[PDB]
């Protein structure tokens, strides 16, 4: 037969499942809802481990209950009664013989032991995956602390001893990879020529890979903590999201950037070469699969300053319109193409950001906090589990690192790339504007002349990149 | 066939602007949605005896990739100006989203409604009769809605879509 | 995108860990953390066609032995990682693959040998041993160290081809 069961006035998780406290969606059984006690319960279950389950409990759980008040039950999960000698145990025990114990040795083997491996396992994703609580609350650091500290008993004795250096590592805190990075590539500014640096005078090639890698660095340093709750659209928004906020806005400046390059290029002939050395940019990320980038570049074209740019666009070869209208088309039917290409992709990717931060704004806009049954409140889990299909998404392209070198002095430029200077939104996109205004006027206003600004060579290297011995 | 509607929905962030989407193409009757679903923004509806198909573009969540949003507004026949009645930060936002708007479209009379939305219980800063003054100085409709009980979500879709007809 | 359940098992310290964040991360762990279940995932292309590998990787500790079944029964295919200077490790190596067999009910489990930390000189397996061993059970021996990397992208690999194969 089944195990017996502590009594329920001893141990709360021993409490029989009902639709009371526990529901479950229609083969490990799926949680839809249940007060915290049952998902504690089934988060340490002794029959199973559930590691997706830790993972997405960890990363949602302060919307029902407080980090000091999760560590109280699971602590209290912990401290599992054992069992009273059976009569069989009595009866040797009388005769001055040894008890068989086979009930509590079971007990001791089936649930006491996987259940209390699974709490420490939730304690080792908790310190080693989610330490924002510890580093925000030290008092339940110190908690943590002395609760594996104390754990007694040779069972556990390697994960209690693996755990307390765990966390000691974590309070004061290399790649290798299957090829040599490709060679950096120059065009005419050379190395250590910062000062000349520009979109017409780097290569292509080179700033698209070092965009990419600045972007992949950007996306790979944002959060779960950054994104449940929706607290990057909440007025704390700068404490709670600072590593997606900078994200966001590097990609809102590099894509204004493009802009002012093309509109304060007044020269029409000129002009046509910045945008089809953007196009050639935007090629190339689609060759490292930067999709930020991608986005990036079609955000620009699309913006009401360029897109009116009719007498540039008439000179630009139909191959690169091709290249922009296929990126332009993984935008289109709500980014279903986008969707499909990124889902298809050896990484390593750049995913954009935007979809996942719709997705789960409105995932947690959309459903309910608690479900009511019965005269219960029961924590909605479904929607836990929904952000948390998402933030695991995110992670999932976080893993994987580019095989590209780093160039220190073209990394600092586009990191120090301010298109806007000391204005204002409105006021630099208006002037962006009346630019575009200027160097093609609305008709039936003729179209003017305007000199050259640059007096190096325009004829772009092109984005098949070059390899000397 | 029928036709489809292009709706594109603006206006501040954190203020609860997404409920009014969520609450249309909801199962009205389960609070629930998965947003991730291939088309849980595309809805048929009758409009005065007329079937059409909606396609809403919400991209709320999104709103600090300010440079995107002539990309996003590109798309769009009609436009929901939403403003949340107990802020008035985002209530002062409308005019320079109706400027956008005007500007993607090349157009002075693109199809347009403004909405105020109450999306908690915080006291209202914003009165109802500032927000039809502003609307009546546009010349475009104003509606009020509910976050909670969907009060006003369907008249200020289906006003939308009136004014894209008569156009 | 097919889904593939990959789970990593053999005695405590041979580099399951080590093999499975250096195929998610390129990144060799040099501390040694008693696993007790961790999870990842990783879309890959493999022969052309994208997949997504959902990796479980187990514990070794023999104070977890009793725990096992329950990941076995998920696993669609199984690494039994040894390492070379471990030859109790390969002497366990049949106790998960007969455990296995049982909970699967099933003579015919994907699976691929592994012998880890190849970088080593001082082997006390030989490749001949385990190559024999893996014969008799009809699947590949593949030696990895996952501080360089050697192998380790086959051994992965090579069992999403059995479980396509299967
Ligand atoms: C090359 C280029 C493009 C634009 C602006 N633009 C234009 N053109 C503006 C008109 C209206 N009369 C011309 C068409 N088409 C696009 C496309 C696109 C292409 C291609 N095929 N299909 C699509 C949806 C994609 C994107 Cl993102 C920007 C687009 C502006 C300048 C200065 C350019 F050089
Ligand atoms: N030289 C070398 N050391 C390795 C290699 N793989 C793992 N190690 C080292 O061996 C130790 C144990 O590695 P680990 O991955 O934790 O082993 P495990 O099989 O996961 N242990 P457990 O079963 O307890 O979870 C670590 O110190 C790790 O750096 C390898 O290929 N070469
Ligand atoms: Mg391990
Ligand atoms: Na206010």
């Amino acid at each position: 037969g089944q195990m017996r069961l502590p009594s329920a006035d001893v141990y709360r998780f021993a409490e029989p499942d009902s639709e009371e406290n526990i529901i479950f969606e229609e083969g490990i059984p799926i949680i839809k809802a249940g007060t915290v006690i049952k998902l504690i319960e089934r988060l340490t279950y002794h029959m199973y481990a559930d590691p997706n389950f830790v993972r997405t409990f960890l990363t949602t759980y302060r919307s029902f209950c407080k980090p000091q008040e999760l560590l109280s039950l699971i602590i209290e999960r912990f401290e599992i009664p054992e069992p009273e000698p059976t009569e069989a145990d009595r009866i040797a025990i009388e005769n001055g013989d040894q008890p068989l114990s086979a009930e509590l040795k079971r007990f001791r083997k089936e649930y006491i032991q996987p259940v209390q491996l699974r709490v420490l396992n939730v304690c080792r994703h908790w310190v080693e995956h989610h330490f924002y609580d510890f580093e925000r609350d030290a008092y339940l650091l110190q908690r943590m602390e002395e609760f594996i500290g104390t754990v007694r008993g040779k069972a556990m004795k390697k994960w209690v001893e693996s755990i307390t250096k765990i966390i000691q590592r974590k309070k004061i805190a290399n790649i290798t990879f299957q090829s040599s990075p490709p060679t950096v590539e120059w065009h005419i500014s050379r190395p250590g020529h910062i000062e000349t640096f520009d979109l017409l005078t780097l290569h292509p090639i080179e700033i698209a890979r070092q965009l990419t890698l600045l972007e992949s660095d950007l996306y790979r340093a944002v959060q779960p903590s950054e994104l449940v709750g929706s607290v990057w659209t909440k007025e704390d928004k700068e404490i709670n999201s600072p590593n997606l906020l900078k994200m966001i806005r590097h990609t809102t400046n590099l894509t204004l950037w493009f802009e002012k390059c093309i509109v304060e290029t007044e020269n029409l002939e000129e002009r046509v070469a910045v945008v089809s050395r953007i196009i050639e940019i935007l090629q190339v990320f689609q060759e490292l699969n930067n999709f930020n980038g991608v986005l990036e570049v079609v955000s620009a074209m699309n913006s009401s300053p360029v897109y009116r740019l009719d007498h540039t666009f008439e000179q630009i070869p139909s191959r690169q319109k091709k290249i922009l209208e296929e990126a332009h088309e993984l935008s289109e039917d709500h980014y279903k193409k986008y969707l499909a290409k990124l889902r298809s992709i050896n990484p390593p990717c750049v995913p954009f950001f935007g979809i996942y931060l719709t997705n789960i704004l409105k995932t947690e806009e959309g459903n309910p906090e608690v479900l009511k049954r019965h005269g219960k409140e029961l924590i909605n889990f479904s929607k836990r589990r929904k952000v948390a299909e998402i933030t695991g998404e995110i992670q999932q392209y976080q893993n994987q690192p580019y095989c590209l070198r780093v160039e220190s002095d073209i990394k600092r430029f586009f990191e120090n790339l301010n298109p806007m200077g000391n204005s204002m939104e409105k006021e630099f996109t208006d002037y962006l504007f009346n630019k575009s205004l200027e160097i093609e006027p609305r008709n039936p206003k003729p179209l003017p002349r305007f000199p050259k600004k640059y007096s190096y060579p325009l004829k772009s290297p092109g984005v098949r990149p070059s390899n000397p011995r | 066939g029928m036709t489809e509607y292009k709706l594109v929905v603006v206006g501040a962030g954190g203020v609860g602007k997404s409920a009014l989407t969520i609450q249309l193409i909801q199962n009205h009757f389960v609070d629930e949605y998965d947003p991730t679903i291939e088309d849980s923004y595309r809805k048929q509806v009758v409009i005065d005896g007329e079937t059409c198909l909606l396609d809403i573009l919400d991209t709320a969540g999104q709103e600090e990739y300010s440079a995107m949003r002539d990309q996003y507004m590109r798309t769009g026949e009609g436009f929901l100006c939403v403003f949340a009645i107990n802020n008035t930060k985002s209530f002062e936002d409308i005019h320079q989203y109706r400027e956008q708007i005007k500007r993607v479209k090349d157009s002075d009379d693109v199809p347009m409604v403004l909405v105020g939305n109450k999306c908690d219980l915080a006291a209202r800063t914003v009165e109802s009769r500032q927000a039809q003054d502003l609307a009546r100085s546009y010349g475009i409709p104003y509606i009020e809605t509910s976050a909670k009980t969907r009060q006003g979500v369907e008249d200020a879709f289906y006003t939308l879509v009136r004014e894209i007809r008569q156009h």
